[PDB]
RNA sequence: UGUGGACCCGCCCCUUGGGGUGUGUCCAAAGGGCUUUGCCCGCUUCCGGAUGGGCCCGCGUCCCAUCAGCUAGUUGGUGGGGUAAUGGCCCACCAAGGCGACGACGGGUAGCCGGUCUGAGAGGAUGGCCGGCCACAGGGGCACUGAGACACGGGCCCCACUCCUACGGGAGGCAGCAGUUAGGAAUCUUCCGCAAUGGGCGCAAGCCUGACGGAGCGACGCCGCUUGGAGGAAGAAGCCCUUCGGGGUGUAAACUCCUGAACCCGGGACGAAACCCCCGACGAGGGGACUGACGGUACCGGGGUAAUAGCGCCGGCCAACUCCGUGCCAGCAGCCGCGGUAAUACGGAGGGCGCGAGCGUUACCCGGAUUCACUGGGCGUAAAGGGCGUGUAGGCGGCCUGGGGCGUCCCAUGUGAAAGA
RNA sequence: UUUUUU
RNA sequence: GGGAUUGAAAAUCCC
């Protein structure tokens, strides 16, 4: 008995925590950049939307998100927070979005 | 090449989804007479466009949902309810036949 | 109504040969036509010409048989011994160029139609083109 | 048939039957003796023919005959099944191999050994 | 990753190999990509040795990997020759 | 391992003489001298009409017999000249008269088909400078066979040579008598062949 | 730090989410080694290639109609979630749809193919070994890690079973190679080896590899080969028959000569050349060195002994016949049939036929079988015309001309893997 | 009554 | 288990 491919087991439940770490932190962001855009804060809701964008393009960096995954979160956020603004728009900060 | 048939719309009853009636000709491979079989496709009608008895062309297409692989090429013949009616009376025999 | 004409052509001839009859009569039809020629051209009849029974055209076969034989039946051989009609509707029977069969090691004749023309299997081998499988005649 | 009647119906393949249930259909099947008996022949024929009701390992219980002039067979021997019918005994669609586990060979037979397995004998 | 390798053919006690393109993951005697060469060891004819050296060269600019015995092979037929 | 017993009981057997024997098939002694008739207790009664199968039958027996071949080989020879261009009835002569044993008796090195036979599997024989035991070996033409230079000295193979001084050879061989070399130069043809067979017979007794 | 890539929006060209562009936002990394000033193994972002793969579609794919109706995420839509990615894949809401006699639904059976077997072919049968695809890893569900798995020798849970147990709780998973047991008519060695080929890790040296290369067992198949060759009596003995004259076994044995399977002796492999070292720049190229399981086996050379034969069959089909024993007995038998006192059929013998390290038997597949008839059958009396009509679907369609070119026919081309043939 | 028309 | 009986066997008859 006794392989010492078990290694592996005890490396997968270390990468387990820190995939899970960040998506959490991705997922709680991105509701709190829409949380701001449906509640007509403009220069807030940009402002936390640069910080989810920064978090998802870092979780791509790792083996989190690798693919054109992150790309897909970023455009769903960015076209929710933009619809979201247009009630009211003024787009104060303008960061994140273009013109 | 992405496969085109063209056939007769028996169904208008979907919405942007029409059936799509293609016969199709070929000899028997053991008894060698031409025989007549046919098939429904269901085909996506983005504009409702196209009614009931109208002959078109269905291409190959990216999947649209479960059952529906072809998209409305173009219009053929404009409605020719013969066909409609042709199977809507063999549709109508298997009330018969049960009981 | 006639179901098969060209069966019935071929049997019109078959039945006249067998009581050794000079001439038949079928109705007219262009492929028809195109069928007599090709066995005229054969010799397997005299031949043929148009004719109008009764106002409506018709094609009067003449046929021709071998000689008077001997000792008991002297009625002649024939010329015409197997006519058979191939590909009829409701079974239809087209061959390749490569699929033209050999009519009795030679002897005989297949009479395919082809998109271009009524041939013989000699004709329409050479020709390079198959088709409708019409008859076998020998 | 018309055509038309073949392309709709078609022929239809002739379901060969077994003549011999020798399960797994296998080409021998060892079994337990029943009974040991003697049958009485078909209309033509007459004499004591010893045949043998056995208990499969196919789980069936089937009538062998038993070749040869004299056998040993009893009634718990075991025995394995050849398969083949008598002709002149109706049931009896299988027969016994001789020379196996509880069945003698026949003795002083010296023409056809392989059959009644029997073996090889010496000349001085 | 595709690799260049060898294929064996022959018999028991009779080898022959096949100088082949296969992805370095299927079965040796396995579905290749292209069979480039052959290879006969105890050199019983004249000629135990083919290459097709232009072809090999193109699976080389491509990337495939020869074995350290395909690349004996290979090189002895000139494939790496360059003058 | 082919038949090996009485062989001029097959002589009688067949009704025609069968050189099997070699030597004696010639001298009045061969059993087919004031014997001809076949072995066993009934060989002196009346034969039957004999079965359309018992004539293609005896004329297969006839030949396979008279080339002393096993029943296998001699089917695997034939469904090979079945398989080949050319007429398969003397297309079979032409195999059977390549193997290297009927060779080695043809080209007079053997009295007979048998010694021939175990010439060749002692390995006295050449081909092409080689030694070859098989005495199925398919000789093809060009081939040169010869007697092995180690068995050159052996009495039999002078003995026999002794006598093939001056005896003409078949027209697709020829052989150097004093340096015991020999060549099969052609395929033999029908006409090639004097054998009381008719294969016409044997072609029809493998078609059932 | 911004070569560049990603996302929103706009514009251009394309046309399904393909390519470019602008502003804005977001995103990079790692070191190690020596012959330590330069080079080798690595690292980051992007484009392309090559290879492997996902998903989608047309067509083909066994039996039962004594299975005729099936369907609730079920069919479609809008939006959303998810994924590498389309998609009722999932979710909410809306519409009421979708499938079926061209066989839905249900039941039975089953991995599919390249092929293989048979057959004149058309066809039938089959899918072992080998190659390609799939599925499964005690049964059922599940996700994690990852380019890739929902993972045989990884994880969690439920169930059944074996083992440990301080009764609280734990450990397992040969459908990997051998091996054991069970069942079964029946299926192998707990073998050698890293020398070759191939794979993983490594700058390399090298390590692992029951993949593999070999050996072992089994006439299981195929193939080659031996049990002698030549002389030898108008013909021994024994056996068998007989008209008692003789006939047969039979040139067969003896016996004469010749060769020399086994076995002994010596030599003794190919499969092996690269990796590596050195010159040359760690390139081309040149040079050089180590490297065996099989195995002292194959093979060669020398010496050398006459040195296993069996099994079926002999009434017709079917090639081979007499004697005696037995008397509807004992028994033979594929079918037709043999035996109730002369049996070429039972049993033995002599003899003969057929094959021969085999020969027979049983089972199963095709053939003969044109006996499911496409090729290639039929229905007055042989099995078969519906008791009759009307008519639905379907099948089929007179003569002339013209368009089209769906079937049909021709040419080119891509494909049709390797093996097999 | 049963087998064997010889 | 024997004789009559039948080509033999059944049946029938005799110790
Ligand atoms: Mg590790
Ligand atoms: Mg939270
Ligand atoms: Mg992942
Ligand atoms: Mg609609
Ligand atoms: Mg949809
Ligand atoms: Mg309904
Ligand atoms: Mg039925
Ligand atoms: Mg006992
Ligand atoms: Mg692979
Ligand atoms: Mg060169
Ligand atoms: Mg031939
Ligand atoms: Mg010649
Ligand atoms: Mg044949
Ligand atoms: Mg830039
Ligand atoms: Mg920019
Ligand atoms: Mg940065
Ligand atoms: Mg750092
Ligand atoms: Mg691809
Ligand atoms: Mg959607
Ligand atoms: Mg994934
Ligand atoms: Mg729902
Ligand atoms: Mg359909
Ligand atoms: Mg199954
Ligand atoms: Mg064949
Ligand atoms: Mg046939
Ligand atoms: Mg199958
Ligand atoms: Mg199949
Ligand atoms: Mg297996
Ligand atoms: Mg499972
Ligand atoms: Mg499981
Ligand atoms: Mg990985
Ligand atoms: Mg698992
Ligand atoms: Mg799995
Ligand atoms: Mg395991
Ligand atoms: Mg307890
Ligand atoms: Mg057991
Ligand atoms: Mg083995
Ligand atoms: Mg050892
Ligand atoms: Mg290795
Ligand atoms: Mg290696
Ligand atoms: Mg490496
Ligand atoms: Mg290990
Ligand atoms: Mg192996
Ligand atoms: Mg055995
Ligand atoms: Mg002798
Ligand atoms: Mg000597
Ligand atoms: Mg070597
Ligand atoms: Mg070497
Ligand atoms: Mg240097
Ligand atoms: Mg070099
Ligand atoms: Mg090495
Ligand atoms: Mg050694
Ligand atoms: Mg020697
Ligand atoms: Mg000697
Ligand atoms: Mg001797
Ligand atoms: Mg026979
Ligand atoms: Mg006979
Ligand atoms: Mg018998
Ligand atoms: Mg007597
Ligand atoms: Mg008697
Ligand atoms: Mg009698
Ligand atoms: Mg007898
Ligand atoms: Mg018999
Ligand atoms: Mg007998
Ligand atoms: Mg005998
Ligand atoms: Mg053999
Ligand atoms: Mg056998
Ligand atoms: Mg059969
Ligand atoms: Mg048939
Ligand atoms: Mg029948
Ligand atoms: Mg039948
Ligand atoms: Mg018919
Ligand atoms: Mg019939
Ligand atoms: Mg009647
Ligand atoms: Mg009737
Ligand atoms: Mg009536
Ligand atoms: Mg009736
Ligand atoms: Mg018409
Ligand atoms: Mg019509
Ligand atoms: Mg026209
Ligand atoms: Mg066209
Ligand atoms: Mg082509
Ligand atoms: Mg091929
Ligand atoms: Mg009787
Ligand atoms: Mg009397
Ligand atoms: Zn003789």
């Amino acid at each position: 008995r006794n392989l010492s491919a078990l290694k592996r087991h005890r490396q997968s439940l270390k990468r387990r925590l820190r995939n899970k770490a960040k998506k959490s932190a991705i997922k709680t962001l991105s509701k709190k950049a829409i949380q701001l855009a449906q509640e007509g804060k403009a220069e807030e809701a940009l402002k936390i939307m640069r910080k989810a964008e920064s978090l998802i393009d870092k979780a791509a960096k790792g083996s989190t998100l690798h693919k054109n995954a992150a790309a897909r979160r970023k455009s769903r956020l960015m076209r929710k927070v933009r619809q979201l603004l247009e009630a009211a728009g003024a787009p104060l900060i303008g960061g994140g979005l273009s013109a | 090449p992405k496969k085109v048939l063209t056939g007769v719309v028996v169904s208008d009853k979907m919405q942007k989804t029409v059936t799509v009636l293609v016969e199709r000709q070929f000899p028997h491979p053991l008894y060698g007479k031409v025989i007549k079989r046919s098939k429904k496709y269901l085909a996506h009608d983005p504009e409702e466009k196209y009614k009931l008895g109208d002959v078109v062309e269905i291409i190959e297409s990216r999947p649209i949902s479960k059952r529906k692989r072809f998209r409305v090429l173009r219009l053929v013949e404009s409605g020719r309810m013969d066909l409609v009616e042709k199977y809507l009376i063999r549709r109508q025999n298997y009330q018969s036949l049960s009981k | 109504m006639l179901t098969d004409p060209i069966a019935d052509m071929l049997t019109r001839i078959r039945n006249a040969t067998r009581v050794y009859k000079e001439s038949t009569d079928v109705p007219a039809s262009r492929f028809k036509e195109e069928i007599l020629r090709i066995l005229a051209r054969e010799g397997f009849i005299k031949g043929y010409e148009r004719v109008d029974v009764d106002g409506k055209p018709y094609l009067r076969v003449y046929l021709k048989y071998g000689p008077r034989r001997q000792g008991p039946d002297p009625r002649p051989e024939q010329v015409i011994h197997h006519i058979r009609r191939i590909s009829k509707p409701g079974r239809r029977v087209y061959v390749g160029v490569k699929e033209i069969p050999r009519v009795r090691r030679g002897l005989g004749i297949a009479i395919l139609s082809t998109s271009k023309g009524v041939l013989t299997d000699r004709e329409a081998r050479k020709l390079g083109v198959g088709g409708e499988l019409i008859c076998e005649v020998w | 048939p018309t055509i038309n009647q073949l392309v709709r119906k078609g022929r239809e393949k002739v379901r060969k039957k077994s003549k011999v249930p020798a399960l797994k259909g296998a080409p021998f099947r060892r079994g337990v003796c029943t009974v040991v008996r003697t049958v009485t022949p078909k209309k033509p024929n007459s004499a004591l023919r010893k045949v043998a009701k056995v208990r499969l390992t196919s789980g069936y219980e089937v009538t062998a005959y038993i070749p040869g002039e004299g056998h040993n067979l009893q009634e718990h021997s075991v025995v394995l099944i050849r398969g083949g019918r008598v002709k002149d005994l109706p049931g009896v669609r299988y027969h016994i191999v001789r020379g196996v586990y509880d069945a003698a060979g026949v003795k002083d037979r010296k023409k056809s050994r392989s059959k009644y397995g029997t073996k090889k004998p010496k000349e001085a | 990753m595709v690799k260049i390798r060898l294929a064996r053919f022959g018999s028991k006690h009779n080898p022959h190999y096949r100088i082949v393109v296969t992805d370095a993951r299927r079965k040796r005697d396995g579905k290749y990509i292209e069979k480039i060469g052959y290879y006969d060891p105890r050199k019983t004819t004249p000629d135990w040795l083919k290459v097709d050296v232009e072809r090999a060269r193109y699976w080389l600019s491509v990337g495939a990997q020869p074995t350290d015995t395909a690349r004996r092979l290979l090189r002895q037929a000139g494939v790496f020759r360059q003058e | 391992g082919r038949y090996i017993g009485p062989v001029c009981r097959l002589c009688r057997r067949e009704g025609v003489k069968l050189y099997l024997k070699g030597e004696r098939c010639y001298s009045p002694k061969c059993a087919m001298e004031r014997r001809p008739y076949p072995p066993g207790q009934h060989g002196q009664k009346r034969a039957r009409r004999p079965s359309d199968y018992a004539v293609r039958l005896r004329e297969k027996q006839k030949l396979r017999r008279i080339y002393g071949i096993s029943e296998r080989q001699f089917r695997n020879l034939f469904e090979e000249a079945s398989k080949k261009k050319g007429v398969t009835g003397s297309v079979f002569l032409g195999l059977l008269e390549s193997r290297l044993d009927n060779v080695v008796y043809r080209l007079g090195f053997a009295v007979s088909r048998r010694q021939a036979r175990q010439l060749v599997r002692h390995g006295h024989i050449t081909v092409n400078g080689r030694r070859v035991d098989l005495p199925s070996y398919r000789v093809r033409p060009g081939d040169e066979i010869a007697v092995a230079e180690k068995s050159r000295n052996l009495e039999l193979i002078r003995q026999n040579l002794e006598a093939m001084k001056g005896r003409k050879v078949g027209p697709w061989l020829s052989l150097d008598v004093e340096g015991m070399k020999g060549k099969f130069l052609r395929l033999p043809d029908r006409e090639d062949l004097a054998l009381p067979v008719n294969e016409q017979l044997v072609i029809e007794f493998y078609s059932r």
